[PDB]
């Protein structure tokens, strides 16, 4: 189904 | 006026030639300035300003978060694809075609997808190509296109619209 | 549907054993596998772990991602006495932020090979001479099994595996005691069927 | 990384569970293990804010992270159902190694009366053994506690020792045929008969009881049984 | 980049002023579908994407990751605040105007940032709230913003109409006007 892209938190 | 910090995340799919060509760019934005930024081509992390480059160092010294941006095109750009397959791009909007004339002629091109399309103005089975003026693609937001084109004319005038969603042009006609 | 279902049930082994503990599971996209470990009174900690198709091995411990049966079986050719604990397979997602989906957990306990023993039951006294008398059952061979008493105030302990890291040499061990005045040790274990040889001091 | 090893609560109260994450590491997990069951996902901190909340069973869970450092799992109107090992992981983000702390296991207890300290005793070697063997297995002894809290350890000469030491690794109830029963659990240390038969070497059996603290009100003449070490000791005989 | 068709799998946004949040996904700049932060459930804005299920869960812990990443670059970056854009506006009629027939107004307010606006329609000075409806915050390529807001109506020779914009970088309320 829609697949998204998640955001890589900072360090 | 009030202070604002805005931050964005776009992850973002470039489709060329459907599947054969497919791109994937993720873009981290601080209020207008992309600061990190993953390119399918590039295959790990740039920073694109000094302010991203902690994060993009230390994300590229993470051998499992590159397996997944990497693996990313075919995860989500192509799999996604299949689904507008079958859906956004089989969108079809016959336009309905409309003149008015208000020494001018108003060809109104109201209501179609997808956004190719052609108008072209007739004048006794003469394709008039001078003191035609028209105004650029308007898009309505809700899945729609509409463009009006001007004639400047002088007194049967026909509007010929070509589109993906039709078996035939149409044809309109005025006096 | 982001499930894990493996082994349940105590896996009871002896040394130098073939372990195999099957693990399968179900997810909508592309997962990575893991499993862990949880040694007895220490937390769980990653033993191997698996990101993308046929593809990790810790301790001797093997595990293969297999997408065409979903699988993550672990094996270990030749076990270890060090190796009895809990094993959870586990499981993420591309879209989880990294949380884990693990499963019930699989016991494994791994029995000594007694090489010398000397099994016997011997009488121990208290340092304060309260209390009562404990006995000890101790240097049986792996095959014995200990059963819980048939008088109500006597209490009757499980096996514990005994290692005398200055010799290497590891010996089983189980503990009876009763405050009832006609407790005698060589009437306790009675319920167990205890070595022949059981040295009776 | 989590303060409390084991709490005993009573029903109705609240609890408040700690976990000091490894230093910088942004990511926080919290997880809730029942018996005979794996981890399950309780709630996600990214930062000072709370990211997933989907695993916190009702409204009576409810945890917090303030400065982005130590969180605090509160459970409110505690019941049975409310008793497992709380687990803390944390990390730098997804794709990055994870650490799981030790885990608090809470014991939610519906009367405080059936709540008890242990009894430590131990055991000298017997003669028999060091006769047939040329080795001397001490045995202690801990009985008479509720609920199961409380952790065993061997100390040799003031020293913590590990080599050779037996503990049951599950206790045993005092009668079986009661589900709020007393617990007993024995340890066995095994040293040499060289060891044990010089005077001067010092042996002593430690166990660590978890219990009561200030806010369980305590009606009983019987003294109050709160957290608190029990201990006995023996020296070597010649 | 040149392509044939573009889409923006994840148009997170999150920003300081009153906690605001947005996730959208996007495909040849129209909006699929936006997820309901406030009450955790996937709008779709195309009936043959109705289809599908997209757990609005995710959209939740994106946008938390925002978050953290944002209040990270408020230390890092000594504080530097978002500039203020002066807006566009078009006000225009979805199909020809005829007396009488159902038609819709369209107020396109383009090159929208800091994403924060507020849109009103007027009739002959007064506000207008029953039948009013808007998109999100549909993304450009500059990073800036463009919200389109609609007025269903019946078009007749008495009544005018007013799209009210106020935005940060304008000194005034702007006013778009439209006639039959
Ligand atoms: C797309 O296909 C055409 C011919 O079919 C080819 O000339 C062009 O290079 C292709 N585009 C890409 C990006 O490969
Ligand atoms: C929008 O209107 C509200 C009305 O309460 C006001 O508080 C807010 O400041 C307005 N926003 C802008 C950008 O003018």
């Amino acid at each position: 189904q829609p697949f998204p892209q998640p955001e890589q938190p900072f360090p | 006026s009030p202070e604002d910090f805005v931050y964005q995340f776009k992850g973002m799919c470039y489709f060329t030639n459907g599947t054969e060509r497919v791109r994937l760019v993720s873009r981290s934005i601080y209020n207008r300035e992309e600061i990190v930024r993953f390119d399918s081509d590039v295959g790990e992390f740039r920073a694109v300003t000094l302010l991203g480059l902690p994060a993009a160092e230390y994300w590229n010294s993470q051998k499992d978060i590159l397996e997944r941006k990497r693996a990313a095109v075919d995860r989500v750009c192509r799999h996604n694809y299949q689904l507008e397959l079958r859906t956004t791009l089989q969108r079809r909007v016959e336009p309905t075609v409309t003149i008015s004339p208000s020494n001018l002629l108003v060809c109104s091109v109201t209501d179609f997808y997808p956004a190719q399309i052609k108008v072209r103005w007739f004048r006794n089975d003469q394709e008039e190509t001078a003191g035609v003026v028209s105004t650029p693609l308007i898009r309505n937001g809700d899945w729609t296109f509409q463009i009006l084109v001007m004639l400047e004319m002088t007194p049967v005038y026909t509007c010929h619209v070509e589109h993906p969603s039709l078996q035939s042009p149409i044809t309109v006609e005025w006096r | 549907m982001n499930s894990v279902t493996q082994m349940e049930g105590p896996v009871t082994l002896s040394e130098e054993a073939f372990l195999t503990i099957n693990c399968t599971y179900t997810a909508t996209g592309y997962p990575s596998l893991f499993w862990y470990v949880q040694y007895p009174g220490e937390g769980l900690q990653l033993l191997l772990k698996a990101t993308k198709a046929d593809d990790g091995s810790n301790k001797g411990f093997e595990a293969t991602y297999r997408k065409e049966t979903t699988s993550f079986h672990l094996e270990k050719g030749s076990v270890q006495v060090s190796d009895s604990a809990v094993y959870f397979c586990a499981l993420s997602g591309g879209t989880s932020y990294g949380k884990l989906t693990f499963g019930q957990g699989t016991i494994l306990t791994v029995h000594p090979n007694i090489q010398n023993p000397d099994p016997a039951v011997y009488q121990l006294r208290d340092s304060k001479s309260s209390d009562k008398s404990v006995c000890l059952f101790t240097d049986f061979d792996s095959q014995t099994n200990v059963s819980q008493s048939k008088d109500s105030d006597v209490y009757i302990t499980d096996k514990c595996v005994l290692d005398m890291r200055s010799m290497d040499f590891k010996s089983n061990s189980a503990v009876a005691w009763s405050n009832k005045s006609d407790f005698a040790c060589a009437n306790a274990f009675n319920n167990s069927i205890i070595p022949e040889d059981t040295f009776f001091p | 990384m989590q303060t409390p090893s084991n709490k005993v609560t009573e029903k109705g109260k609240y609890v408040e569970l700690r976990c000091d994450p490894i230093s910088g590491h942004t990511a926080l997990y919290w997880y809730r293990q029942s018996l005979g069951q794996g981890p399950e996902f309780l709630i996600y901190f990214q930062g000072t804010g709370a990211a997933d909340d989907s695993g916190l069973p009702n409204d009576r869970f409810f945890a917090v992270r303030p400065e982005g450092s130590v969180s605090t799992l509160k459970i409110q109107r505690t019941e049975r159902g409310d008793s497992a090992v709380y687990l803390c992981a944390s990390s730098q983000g997804q794709d990055t190694e994870a650490f799981f702390g030790q885990g608090t296991r809470l014991t939610v207890v519906e009367d405080l009366n059936k709540v008890f300290p242990p009894e430590v005793a131990v055991f000298e070697p017997s003669e028999a053994e060091i006769s047939h063997t040329q080795k001397a297995t001490l045995v202690c002894l801990a009985t008479g506690f509720f609920p199961d809290h409380v952790e065993l350890s061997w100390w040799v000469n003031g020293k913590e020792v590990h080599s050779g030491v037996c503990t049951d690794p599950q206790p045993l109830k005092e009668q079986p045929a009661l589900n709020d029963s007393r617990y007993a659990l024995s340890s066995r240390l095994r040293v040499s008969a060289t060891f044990w038969q010089n005077p001067r070497n010092h042996f002593r059996c430690q166990v660590q009881f978890y219990g009561l603290s200030e806010n369980d009100e305590w009606t009983q003449d019987r003294a109050k049984p709160v957290t608190q070490i029990v201990s006995a000791e023996a020296w070597g005989r010649a | 980049i040149v392509a044939d068709h573009v889409a923006s799998y994840g148009v997170n946004l999150y920003q300081s002023y009153g906690p605001s949040g947005q996730y959208t996904h996007e495909f040849d700049g129209d909006e699929q579908f936006y997820v309901d932060l406030g009450r955790k459930e996937t709008v779709w804005c195309l009936p043959v994407l109705r289809q599908f299920r997209f757990d609005p869960q995710f959209a939740l812990t994106n946008i938390a990751v925002l978050k953290h990443n944002l209040n990270s670059l408020i230390k890092r970056s000594n504080s530097t605040a978002a500039t203020n854009e002066v807006p566009e506006v078009t006000v225009f009629s979805k199909s020809p105007v005829t007396l009488g027939q159902p038609n819709i107004l369209i107020c396109l307010v383009d090159n929208i940032f800091p994403p924060v606006v507020n849109i009103t329609w007027l009739s002959n000075g007064h506000s207008v709230t029953e039948g009013v409806s808007e998109t999100s915050f549909l993304s450009k390529s500059d990073h800036s913003f463009f919200k389109i807001s609609y007025l269903t109506l019946l078009p007749s020779a008495e009544e005018s109409y007013d799209c009210k914009v106020e935005h940060w970088g304008l000194d005034k309320p702007l006013l778009k006007h439209w006639e039959p």
